[PDB]
RNA sequence: GACGGUGUUCUACGGAGCAAGGAGGGGAUGGAAGAGAACAGGUCCGUUAUGCCCUGAGAUGAGGCGGGCUGCACGCGCACUACGAUAGAUGGCGCUUCUGCCUGCUGUGAGGGAUGAAGCUGUGUAAGGGGCUUCUGAACGUGGAAUUCCUAGUAAUAGCGGC
């Protein structure tokens, strides 16, 4: 959309998070408590409630491109693995948390299908609720 | 400094035959047993429910006797059954986790089982040689 | 302390090339005087000395 | 670095002997007379057989 | 519409007191930050056109684990001279240049005969030799009070800039020329 | 409607800023306003040409610049050049052209490569050695 | 032939010092309270030398007295903080 | 329509069929005497000089620059004089 | 069509330094190239290049199957990863871009990651060689005499292509 640009990238994903949490219609994975995010990472994460940040930090960037994939999704939220006596390489998350996510949009009817415009007017409008919020 | 830290702290904690350090956090502190990580460690610690934030030192008897029977069978607090470094045994078939002294006796097993059926991996294993690929002719000296 | 200003460059006598030999001219009382510096030194410029004694040659 | 061959040298006294009396003071004016005279290739050849009597000229 | 180094502190008023050095400490290139790509600086006379910010900053990205980070080395000093400005009241950009002053020695010794001649002579120092050794003193005192110590980079320069402004006797730049001028005047 | 657009470089980084006329300043890299801007090195590099021309010689001009390639310093110094050559082709069609000849001399005292591009260039690597100038080490025994 | 120089000749990690507190105690932290709202400058590490306490536990105690007492944030980093006095 | 294009390994013998052939299609059906120009295409490979491990190790490499013009004009029957040239790869469709 | 051309300071009239103007400045940058001699330098394991000797059916020829070239008391040459706060962990921002930037925890063996255990998997006729998950967690506290590479978009740091 237009006007996702004006706020702070890091208020937005405040703005939706707290307002995720507050539906009781979202549901984790089997288990979020346990798992770390990634195959190039040791320990998990130090907040307790990534799964909201990280859902938030999808819903941005599926209002900017217009459509994405299950495999831009990994590539996006990589590391850099320690390899011990090699130099280190760079690998992406797991691809479950990534399909997880576009699925939970979907039931809650968010995003339709369309390959080229992941986005219904329940969710245009959801969106933009939270811009004229932050300014 | 109201509430944020405590007014005072036990420096020695025991448990499971290993002196924890008493003014640690707590997930780090159950590093010092052998067989616990830092990554199983902070798993039992969450599903439990204590205070991820709080040190070792200051803990009543009601938990540190609640977090030293999780430590017996984690597949009770209900961790996965691929985060347990002994699954599926050779000899009956049952996945457990080892912890502390019965670790160095699993190992000991193994080594005496193999030389009554003369294995190979059992006999550089126990005079101390290089049992996966590598090649000793300049390192490992 | 004192200065004066290197008006000619004699040349570059060092073990190694390392010291330069120059001519400097005190202010406070006009005085030709020789002596060696170590630094990369030019015309026109001024130098410091805690003494003005020595001439080196 | 900045030496003249003898092949660019040896060509710009044989200019300044015969049409010498074409040739004035001004690097301008001594390139377009050499692209007249002389029949050569290199464009760096002419630039130095111009640039040496230019030098000559004044002397 | 005046340029100061960070949006705080100014150019002029940063009287540099000497008149040898004068001529070779740059505060005339000014800019709201130490940082200027140019070629200008290229060349025998082009070490007299690096601003007096900017070489200070340079000498503290060494140690190749260090190699190229100037952006973090630029982002320490902010902290530096707020340190200084809140603790001593003046301008930190003027107590910089009195360091370099006061630090920089002037007579030391060389070599002139042949392993039975061997003879410490003694000599003075160019201006612009004289500045390359006193930045070299100030940036090693900082690396070593930093090690494996529990202080911050920042704090270890400006206890080090404070205590070479004023000849305190706890800076590692001027009890090392201290030396250098006290042996270079026994060799005579 | 009065625009004109220009094109700066730094190393392999390209820029172009689209230069329109309102009423209002403004400045929006990549889209995003000159507020919300999170890399200082960008902000202390912009806004020392705004002091070296004075604001009042730009009080209504909104600019739009981009830059989609490169590295990071690289690209600063990119932006940086396509905004101030920016501010004298505009000086020059709609305006006091005697206007464009005397800020045009207080941008080229400031710094030369604000208005022209660097032309350093890297250099190609020889066998035998890491780099263009290094050798491997040499072992003489 | 023989590696015989190549041993290092060297000594035995150069003496610790003892660990630092992790607890505060009132009567202290009135004594931090005593001298540290007239001062210029103060950081996390001229608290925990004089007082010999874990540098974590050093900020806490910091920003506690920050929201009522007289010291008062003047800019922070994820590598420093610095607290000004309100004399 | 036709589309005449060219290429060749060396240049000095493709410029000449790209003006020979300027004069003798001058005066016939078709007009705008040029030749488009695209840029040239490269191969290349790297390897030892040495033909054993003495030595010190010296590397070389080759390449194979081809270059190519383009015509475009069309005209109705108007040739076997482009046939008769040894080196450039002329192709007519 | 950039020539030390123009000015300037020295010259043996061969040329050299420093300035301005300039998209480019002092062999415009980096390469490619490189007479005629020498060495008993290397290659017969590169070649249906080659003289002489050796070998010839239970062949020193041609195939098929297993083993080895990877064995390990010890001496040496080139490298990769480290010995920590100018840092490690975890998140956010940039995308078909990048090797960066901001950051709640750690105040020190949470630095380092060798060696080995149990369980899951890819290529292939054949693999405890190759990857992944939990556990185990060495030596190492910036290195003796000696010694190598390097003059600017280079040295050093972090990486991506191809063979």
């Amino acid at each position: 959309i237009e006007g996702i640009y004006e706020v702070m990238p890091e208020k937005f994903n405040e703005a939706l998070k707290s307002y995720l949490k507050s539906t009781n219609e979202v549901v984790p994975l089997q288990d979020h408590d346990i798992m770390k995010t990634g195959e190039g990472r040791e320990q998990a994460p130090i907040e307790e409630d990534w799964y909201f940040t990280r859902m938030a930090s999808i819903v941005r960037q599926i209002s900017i491109k217009g459509a994405v994939t299950s495999e831009f999704l990994a590539k996006r939220y990589g590391s850099l693995k320690n390899r011990g006596c090699r130099p280190s390489k760079y690998v992406g998350a797991y691809p479950e948390i990534g399909e997880s996510v576009l699925e939970n949009l979907k039931n809650m009817g968010w995003i339709n299908e369309h390959p080229k415009d992941m986005l219904t007017e329940k969710g245009k409008t959801i969106v933009r609720e939270i811009i004229e919020k932050v300014r | 400094n109201y509430t944020y830290d405590p007014a005072e702290v036990q420096y020695i904690v025991r448990i499971h035959n290993t002196n924890i350090d008493g003014t640690k956090r707590i997930p780090f502190a159950l590093t010092k047993i052998r067989g616990i990580g830092i990554r199983i460690a902070t798993a039992i610690c969450k599903r439990l429910g204590i205070d991820l934030r709080k040190r070792a030192g200051e803990m009543g008897e009601d938990e540190m006797k609640r977090i030293s029977d999780a430590i017996l069978d984690p597949a009770s607090v209900g961790i996965p059954e691929s985060y347990m470094n002994h699954q599926r045994d050779i000899i009956d078939g049952t996945t457990s986790h080892l912890i502390g002294t019965r670790l160095d006796a699993d190992l000991r097993m193994m080594i005496e089982r193999g030389k009554k059926n003369k294995r190979i991996r059992a006999y550089r294993l126990d005079v101390g040689l290089k049992v996966r690929g590598q090649r000793t002719k300049s390192n490992g000296r | 302390e004192f200065f004066g200003e290197v008006t000619h460059v004699l040349g570059r006598t060092g073990g190694s090339g390392l010291l330069t030999q120059v001519k400097m001219e005190l202010m406070h009382n006009k005085r030709t005087i020789q002596r060696a510096v170590k630094g990369p030194v030019a015309v026109g410029d001024i130098i410091e000395i805690l003494e003005c004694e020595r001439e080196h040659r | 670095g900045c030496v003249r061959n003898k092949i660019v040298k040896r060509a710009a006294r044989t200019i300044a002997e015969k049409y010498f009396q074409r040739l004035d003071s001004t690097f301008d004016h001594n390139l377009l007379v050499v692209q007249d005279v002389a029949v050569v290739q290199s464009k760096k050849l002419k630039n130095e057989i111009a640039g040496y009597l230019t030098s000559l000229y004044k002397k | 519409a005046e340029i100061n180094l960070f949006e705080k502190y100014s150019y002029e008023e940063v009287k540099v007191n000497n008149v040898s050095l004068r001529p070779y400490i740059n505060l005339s290139r000014r800019g709201i930050v130490p940082h200027a790509a140019t070629t200008i600086t290229k060349g025998t006379t082009g070490k007299a056109r690096i601003p007096i910010a900017e070489r200070f900053v340079c000498s503290l990205m060494r140690h190749g684990r260090n190699s190229g980070k100037k952006r973090l080395a630029i982002n320490i000093f902010e902290d530096a001279c707020f340190i200084i400005h809140s603790m001593t009241k003046k301008n930190p950009l003027q107590v910089l240049v009195d360091a370099i002053v006061n630090s920089g020695p002037r007579e030391d010794t060389a070599r002139i005969g042949r392993a039975g001649s061997m003879r410490r002579t003694s000599v003075d120092v160019s201006p612009l030799k004289r500045i390359s050794i006193a930045i070299s003193n100030l940036s090693a005192g900082i690396r070593n009070a930093s090690f494996r110590n529990r202080i911050t980079l920042a704090e270890a320069i400006a206890n080090e800039l404070i205590a070479a402004s004023t000849n305190s006797q706890n800076s590692y730049a001027v009890n090392k020329k201290k030396e250098i001028e006290r042996i270079a005047q026994s060799n005579r | 409607v009065k625009s004109v657009t220009t094109q700066g470089k730094k190393k392999r980084a390209v820029a172009t800023c689209v230069c329109t006329q309102t009423g209002e300043f403004s400045i929006r890299i990549n889209k995003v306003p000159f507020k919300l801007i999170t890399n200082t090195l960008m902000i202390a590099k912009l806004k020392e040409i705004i002091c070296i021309v004075e604001q009042a010689n730009i009080k209504d001009l909104s600019f739009d610049i981009t830059c989609k390639i490169g590295g990071d310093v690289s690209r600063v110094y990119a932006v940086r050049m396509a905004f101030a050559k920016a501010i004298l082709a505009f000086y020059g069609t709609y305006f006091d052209e005697w206007k464009k000849q005397e800020i045009q001399k207080r941008l080229l005292d400031f710094d030369r490569f604000s208005l022209v591009a660097d032309s350093r260039k890297r250099e190609p690597k020889k066998f035998g050695g890491p780099g263009a100038r290094a050798r491997y080490q040499k072992s003489y025994r | 032939g023989t590696r015989k120089d190549k041993k290092k000749w060297g000594d035995g990690r150069k003496k610790e010092e003892v660990r630092r507190a992790v607890t505060v105690s009132e009567e202290l932290l009135a004594k931090v309270r005593k001298d540290v709202g007239r001062a210029s400058v103060v950081t996390r590490y001229m608290i925990g030398s004089r007082y010999n306490l874990n540098l974590g536990v050093a900020e806490n105690v910091l920003r506690h007295l920050s929201n009522e007492g007289v010291v008062q944030q003047v800019l922070g980093n994820r590598r420093m903080t610095i607290y000004a006095g309100c004399r | 329509k036709v589309c005449i294009d060219m290429a060749s390994l060396e240049e000095k013998q493709i410029n000449k069929v790209c003006r020979e052939f300027y004069e003798y299609g001058k005066t016939f059906i078709d007009d705008l005497q040029r030749e488009t120009v695209l840029p040239k295409k490269v191969e290349s490979i790297t390897t030892l000089r040495n033909p054993s491990g003495q030595g010190t190790k010296k590397w070389s490499r080759y390449k194979m620059i081809v270059h190519l013009r383009n015509f475009y004009l069309e005209a109705t029957h108007q040739v076997q004089f482009l046939r008769n040239f040894p080196h450039v790869e002329i192709n007519l469709s």
